[PDB]
């Protein structure tokens, strides 16, 4: 089975 | 009967990530293993039970995801709760 865990991206 | 599990640590473009530390845990709060993200697939293996992959640092630049909990049923298969 998959899990994914995104990591979003910090602003700027 | 144990249960074969891939974790996937991405970004956004869905690029594998390095650098997040990570803990599994099991429903009683048991870490079932820490690591830290490094660019590939992490395998797990894992009986009929509820587990949380935890992001306990992301990297740099990172924003720490939520927690994902999921459920491996007395079938083999998994659910996201």
């Amino acid at each position: 089975a998959h899990i994914v865990m995104v990591d979003a991206y910090k602003p700027t | 009967s144990a249960t074969h599990i891939k974790f996937s640590k991405r970004d956004e473009d869905g690029k594998e990530l390095a650098g997040a530390t990570m803990e599994l845990r099991d429903s009683s709060g048991k870490t079932i293993s820490t690591w830290i993200s490094d660019g590939q697939v992490k395998d797990f293996y894992l009986y009929p039970g509820k587990y949380t992959f935890v992001e306990t640092a992301a990297p740099d630049g990172y924003e720490v995801a939520t927690a994902i909990t999921f459920t491996v049923n007395e079938q083999g298969q998994v659910t996201v709760n």
